[PDB]
């Protein structure tokens, strides 16, 4: 396994930009009820999309790149599972909930970025 | 590491991923033009 071709690395990012669009655009129309179900998708874009690259990748890039990645991927899933609490209706601070969930998902599109320009400049 | 965005409001946050998706997009098209 080396480092796959730009056409699936795009592919992969565009499954990725595009629910987090997605989740931009629940964070933008306050459904906060769809954030789970957003992170979920995500949490799975992000994960195909680093399958793509070696277990062990070769490159210094990649490795830091693939790091910000999931870790950012992870960030969001912890901070979405507050949509969701045992008690339905509890209190919840969705302007704090709101930013973080942005946060994650910036440096989410940080790294796909990354990764992408590191596929293109090595073919 | 992670982006550091301290109080940032909902507001600035969506501007700045909209620009990182922009950023993306435009990237990928540049790619598939050559």
């Amino acid at each position: 396994p080396g480092l796959p071709s730009t056409e699936d690395v795009i592919l992969k990012t565009e499954q990725v930009t595009k629910n987090i669009q997605e989740l931009l655009r629940a964070a933008q129309e306050f459904k906060h009820d769809s954030f789970v179900p957003c992170s979920e998708k995500i949490h799975l874009a992000v994960t195909e999309m680093a399958s793509l690259f070696p277990k062990r990748p070769a490159l210094e890039p990649v490795r830091s790149s693939l790091r910000l990645l999931n870790a950012s991927a992870y960030r969001l899933q912890s901070e979405c599972r507050k949509t969701v609490p045992p008690e339905p209706g509890a209190p919840v601070d969705f302007q704090l909930l709101t930013q973080q969930v942005i946060q994650c998902a910036y440096d989410i599109a940080k790294a796909a970025k990354q990764l992408v320009t590191i596929t293109t400049r090595e073919k | 590491p992670g982006s550091e965005f301290g109080h940032s409001d909902a507001q600035t946050l969506a501007m700045m991923l909209q620009e990182q998706l922009d950023a993306i997009n435009k990237e990928i098209r540049l790619i598939q033009e050559e």
